[PDB]
């Protein structure tokens, strides 16, 4: 019946089961062998492919049965093409559409895909202008260097009429080592023979890859069908300089700038400023929703004095100096050092290891092991020293803790206030947007699978771009190659190496006689499209991360900042080993006195300003020693800014209930 | 001092420019060679130094201003160099005269203020610079611990000191990496290194330099592959891929995020004064003029057909035909294709001339030159008719044929002018031309200064290889300028750095201290490049959207 399988479909676990199945099927797709069609692994994965198709066909029928848009068409398209299986190369390439249907199964993935499409749509005015200008520059380059990039194999024949036969080549320029070679009237790989070639060459130039080679090839461009001349027309470099400045420096930075502007405008699509402004939406919220910090002042003065010795600025400075010396000694190791130098460095390593293993126990004794894990940075030193005391024994696997002991530098040197906060907020932004990274990973996966299917059979030669370290033979190697292209190292050289006329590795299955078949004309489209898509997605991720922290990037510390709130919390915890929620009022005088003038009171004596303002400003009518953490902060932030007269205090609470987020039944006391 | 107000500053500026051009026309020859032009330029420099010391002595009758301190320093340095040469390393101190173009900004408050703004913009980036330095130090230390003394085993020959590869790569340090495959080759220790010893992890300086190079995205895969040859495939990829992601991609986002925030922080500061209001006020009267000009004249002073949509589509098909005619040329094209190209050129020139003449007799001559579109079309058509008459006249014009095609290629503007949606950006960038010129001139001055410094340092010293000729050199001014531009683009800057290091003695000796020339030229060059081409794209582009929103309010 129609309503029978509806409950099964809408279950809280069926969707996750099908998502796990599609993810693991994609993983199975990413584990085949491009080289050998007949292999043990391929057959094993071949049996698996039958299982998912049976499951996915079952899913389609039941889903259709209860439902009897274009997302469902894609779901059937992926399963449909598989059933035709079981030219075949085109179908095998097309079966890469398996993880593309996971977009509909996740709300976040669908949302980020729609956001990417919307960003693409608004951009198109800039793309059209850039494409038109690049086409005009290609036409000018065609008019300039039409056929002038030809050259002979030996730099002695200047026309094809005499660039024929054999010639003697001198290896490495030595006259005593000659070798006979054939001379061929060759053409440049990136020329300006026609409009399309000019467009491709100018694209490779605009990617800032191999552009000096093209520049110095065009400088030597002499005539229509003659060889190059050394520094013939250096003045022709103006064409390349102007093209680069106009397109890559100017119209590609307008691209990113307009993306940033659009994201900023999208970030201002809501109007919650009924009376307040943005500056009040980042500090009043913190004051309303907060939590007291813990200091853990100990007892048992026999331990308290030891803790005070441990918890002091000179001790921290001494540890800083000791770690700086340790790293300075770590950096002095060089190649083929003297025996005395190595022995002295080893001895100093033992000395520093002993110092650190003493200091851990010294901190634990005065800090107790239970509270050791409370602080994030305290646990960092906890797990390093045992590694130090292990390698001192294994010295006379080994390099693990040898490498891991360097982390102390960043651990004890990130204790700043502008770099630590920057790193933390950017990591928080990265965690807040884990779906653009998923989009990038999906693009990398799809293109790596396509490259494995297409260029996987190209033989690896030590004198080419497709070598033992750069190839499409395995998925990790394909991903590494795509990462190399994304960084833009030699992607045009790889494209040239993936051209149709390439040798095939012996382990592949091909008919005897046709050794040079692997490689396709699809390489140009593959590499250009991958570069464009990867660049677009990378700048999309960058601008998303940037827009996620726009409040910090435009903090304007000259008026206010969360560091004031952090200092207030630290002062609150100074007399409070634990939160405890509420405190007395006798120490509130010192608490107010221990604030900076921008947040607390001016440098003048509190006998005039603070004393009068304490009674003048509205305070909860509690006992003489019962004041809570959620009231004094709001009172102080109201004193510093957003001051309202008595009687009309409920206006602020009405605005809070109308603008600020859910009160969670906590502002009842804050109203008074 | 009474008369020195207008002419003294102008004369000093002219003297600075003349000194700059005299430095530009100097040719550094290798191995103490020279010619007559250098001999004359020596006396020219003598006269310029005399003028400069006279001005320095006169200006006292001073030190508080930094620019005057710089002028005094360079003047006394020139005096020191001249005295040493006359009474005598000798020409090594000659590199301090490259600061003469630098003081030109003092005389140019515009350039100066721009320079002050750019310098003050660097304060928020110091924390990012410190983070980059710490990451570089940590990665260099890790490389010292891991990859120390491993790039020293290349495929050699049987009982000989000859490398068996034209492009050698390291062997396996402990039988895990790459092994010789040739029948009569074995590999042992004693090798120099991959890049002549420059790129390796067997010293703190070497490790720091190669880590910085890998962070700059240039040539990191070469180091990764050399590691893959030395050791296995599993350890090195973790070190370098993570370094690439954290070293630059994370840092590039952090650098852009701060500057984009800082630039947007200037937008909120400049909005209080009302700079955007002036642009809106100037723009809001432009549409009020077009509707009040045609109507105020057409009542008394035929034209319906020319403004019809049929005429628009006809001119569009004509420009499409012209574009197809231009973009159909290729190497070894058929002769009949050439014949069709000339026939189409003549026919379309005649048709466009007839269309222009028809428009001139039904729209008005005065209304044309008011708009920038009509005058450009007049220039294009005059250039085209001149091209045709010159081609078919008694003048061959061999080189001018290609130039004139680019003149007639610009007809696509006639159909891109009807956008009206992207024109906000065009108007804003055309109205900010003074600022655009100021930043472009500052960038050009930076490039010129560093080109002259590179000419002084590596001029003629790239003749050490003896087996090949190098194209990215500092031989003359155009070549040094091209090399500086290429380094600014960031492509193959490490190759130029390697050449400069090998020109001063290679990895051994104190010849590696010169590598800080390329580090400064890259870091301090990309920083300005990222402030000049991003300010235009953030200031005049944010205003365009604000202008669009304001225009939408009235629409
Ligand atoms: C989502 C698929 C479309 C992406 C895309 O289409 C374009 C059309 C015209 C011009 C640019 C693009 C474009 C880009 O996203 C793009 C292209 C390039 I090339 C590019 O520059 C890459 C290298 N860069 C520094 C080395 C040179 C400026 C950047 I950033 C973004
Ligand atoms: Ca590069």
């Amino acid at each position: 019946i129609r309503v029978g399988c509806h409950k099964l479909i809408n279950h809280h676990i069926f969707t996750n089961l099908i998502l796990v199945f599609i993810m693991l099927s994609s993983a199975a797709l990413a584990a085949e062998d491009p080289i050998r069609s007949h292999s043990f692994r391929n057959t094993i994965l071949g049996y698996f492919d039958y299982a998912f198709t049976a499951i996915f066909t079952v899913e389609i029928l039941l889903k259709m049965t209860t439902f009897g848009n274009y997302f469902n068409l894609l779901d059937m398209l992926v399963v449909g093409v598989s059933l035709v299986s079981f030219v075949v190369k085109i179908l095998r390439v097309l079966r890469v559409l398996r993880p593309l249907r996971a977009i509909n199964r996740a709300k976040g993935l669908k949302h980020v895909v729609q956001c990417v499409f919307v960003a693409i749509r608004t951009i198109g005015n800039i793309m059209i202008v850039t494409t038109l200008l690049q086409f005009m520059f290609a036409c000018i380059g065609v008019q300039l260097f039409k056929g002038k990039f030809y050259r002979c194999t030996d730099e002695a024949k200047s026309n094809p009429e005499e660039c024929r036969g054999l010639f003697i080549l001198y290896k490495d320029g030595d006259v005593d080592s000659p070798v006979v070679r054939e001379r061929i009237w060759q053409n440049s790989d990136f020329n300006f023979d026609n409009v399309l070639s000019a467009m491709m060459a100018l694209f490779t130039v605009s990617t800032f890859e191999g552009w000096p080679a093209l520049l110095y090839k065009a400088i030597d461009s002499n005539g229509e069908n003659i060889g190059p001349i050394y520094n013939h027309r250096v003045e022709i470099s103006i064409f390349f300089i102007i093209y680069i400045i106009i397109v890559a420096f100017f119209m590609m930075n307008i691209f990113v700038g307009f993306v940033i502007v659009t994201f900023q405008e999208q970030g201002e699509k809501e109007y919650k400023n009924c009376e307040l402004d943005k500056n009040q939406r980042q500090c009043v919220e913190y004051a309303l929703k907060a939590r007291p910090l813990r200091r853990y002042i100990p007892k048992n003065p026999y331990q308290y004095k030891f803790w005070y010795v441990v918890n002091s600025s000179p001790f921290e400075y001494m540890m800083f100096v000791l770690i700086m010396l340790n790293t300075l000694c770590l950096a002095m190791q060089h190649y083929e050092q003297s025996k005395m130098f190595n022995d002295a460095m080893d001895i100093l390593n033992m000395v520093f290891t002993g110092v650190f293993t003493v200091e851990m126990v010294l901190k634990v004794i005065a800090f107790k092991p239970k509270g050791y894990f409370s602080d994030a940075w305290n646990t960092f030193d906890s797990l390093i020293v045992i590694g130090s005391i292990i390698d001192v024994a294994l010295s006379e696997s080994i390099t693990f803790f040898r490498l891991f002991r360097v982390m102390r530098l960043v651990k004890l040197l990130s204790r700043g206030e502008g770099i630590r906060t920057l790193l933390w907020t950017f990591i928080k932004s990265f965690q807040a947007l884990p779906y653009v990274a998923l989009l990038i990973a999906m693009l990398f996966f799809i293109y790596a699978v396509i490259g494995m299917q297409m260029f996987g059979k190209v033989a690896m030669r030590d004198n080419n771009q497709i070598n033992r370290n750069n190839n499409f033979q395995t998925f990790p190697q394909a991903v590494l190659l795509l990462f190399r292209c994304a960084t833009g190292e030699a992607w045009q050289e790889i494209m040239l190496a993936c051209l149709p006329g390439k040798l095939c590795d012996p382990e592949s299955d091909y008919n005897p006689g046709e050794e040079y078949t692997c490689g396709s004309n699809f390489a140009i489209v593959y590499f250009i499209s991958f570069y464009m898509l990867c660049a677009f997605l990378i700048i999309n991720l960058f601008v998303a991360v940037i827009m996620d922290n726009f409040d910090y990037l435009t903090r304007d510390w000259s008026i206010l900042g969360p560091h004031h709130l952090d200092e207030f919390k630290r002062i609150w915890s100074e007399y409070d080993p634990e939160a405890k929620g509420r405190i007395k009022h006798l120490d509130v005088v010192t608490l107010l006195r221990r604030i900076q003038p921008p947040l607390g009171f001016g440098k003048l004596c509190p006998h005039r300003v603070a004393c009068k303002r304490l009674v003048a400003m509205n305070m909860p009518l509690n006992s003489d020693g019962t004041v809570m953490f959620n009231a004094t902060l709001f009172a102080l932030v109201r004193t510093a800014l957003k001051i309202k007269t008595e009687g009309n205090l409920e206006q602020a609470n009405e605005e809070l209930r109308a603008v600020i987020k859910k009160i969670w039944k906590k502002t009842s006391m804050k109203l008074l | 001092s009474i008369v020195e107000w207008k002419p003294f500053d102008i004369f000093i500026l002219l003297a600075i420019f003349a000194n700059c051009v005299a430095l530009a026309i100097y040719i550094p020859f290798p191995e103490d060679d020279s010619n007559s032009t250098n001999h004359n330029l020596e006396k020219v420099e003598y006269a310029f130094l005399i003028i400069f010391t006279v001005e320095t002595f006169l200006k006292i009758i001073y030190v508080r201003n930094g620019w005057n301190l710089l002028d005094f320093v360079i003047v006394i340095v020139g005096l020191f160099s001249v005295i040493l040469e006359q009474l005598t390393d000798v020409k090594a101190l000659r590199a301090f005269r490259v600061l003469r173009p630098l003081r030109l900004v003092s005389g140019v408050p515009s350039l100066q203020v721009v320079l002050n703004s750019i310098i003050k913009a660097m304060v928020p980036l110091l924390h990012i610079a410190l983070l980059v330095l710490f990451v570089i130090i940590i990665y260099a230390i890790i490389g010292l611990e891991l990859f120390i003394g491993k790039m020293h085993k290349t495929c050699f020959f049987a009982d000989s000191d000859i490398v068996a590869e034209e492009d050698p790569a390291p062997c396996a340090f402990s039988g895990n990496g790459r092994q010789c495959t040739a029948n009569g080759t074995e590999c042992r220790s004693g090798w120099v290194g991959p890049n002549g010893g420059i790129t390796n992890f067997d010293n703190f300086a070497f490790a720091m330099l190669t880590v910085f190079q890998c962070i700059t995205m240039e040539g990191w895969t070469d180091v990764l592959y050399w590691m893959n040859d030395a050791m296995g495939f599993e350890l090195p990829w973790v070190y370098f891929v993570s370094l690439v992601i954290f070293g630059s991609f994370f840092v590039l986002n952090l650098v852009l995020g701060v500057l984009s925030g800082e630039f947007s922080k200037e937008r909120e500061k400049a909005k209080a004064r009302g700079d955007f209001q002036k642009l809106r006020e100037k723009q809001q009267l432009e549409e009020d003029l077009k509707g009040y000009l045609d109507w105020i004249t057409q009542a008394e002073d035929c034209r319906a057909a020319v403004k019809s949509v049929t005429f628009y589509w006809l001119v569009i098909v004509l420009v499409f035909l012209n574009t197809l005619t231009i973009s159909s040329e290729h190497y070894n094209q058929p002769d009949w294709l050439t014949q069709i190209q000339d026939i189409a050129n003549k026919v379309l020139l005649a048709l466009f001339t007839c269309e222009m003449l028809v428009k001139m007799y039904s729209l008005g001559l005065q209304a044309y030159f008011v708009s920038l579109f009509n005058r450009f079309d007049c220039f294009v058509v005059c250039g085209g008719i001149t091209e045709t008459i010159l081609v078919e006249l008694e003048i061959m014009s061999p080189l001018g044929i290609s130039v004139f095609r680019c003149v007639r290629l610009l007809r696509i503007f006639k159909v891109t002018r009807h956008w009206t949606s992207l024109s906000n950006l065009v108007a804003s960038l055309l109205n900010s031309m003074k600022s655009i010129a100021s930043l472009l001139l500052l960038l050009f001055l930076f490039i010129i200064i560093f080109s002259l410094l590179g000419m002084q340092l590596f001029g003629g010293k790239f003749n050490f290889d003896e087996t090949q000729t190098k194209r990215s050199t500092f031989d003359n001014f155009p070549q040094a300028l091209l090399t500086v531009f290429q380094i600014l683009t960031g492509e193959d800057w490490n190759a130029v750095m390697y050449d400069g290091i090998m020109a001063y003695g290679g990895p051994s000796s104190s010849g590696m201290i010169v590598c800080i020339y390329f580090i400064i030229l890259f870091i301090c060059g990309n920083y300005i490049l990222l402030n000049v081409f991003l300010a235009i794209a953030v200031d005049n582009l944010a205003d365009a959207e604000s202008l669009n929103t304001a225009q939408k309010e009235e629409a």
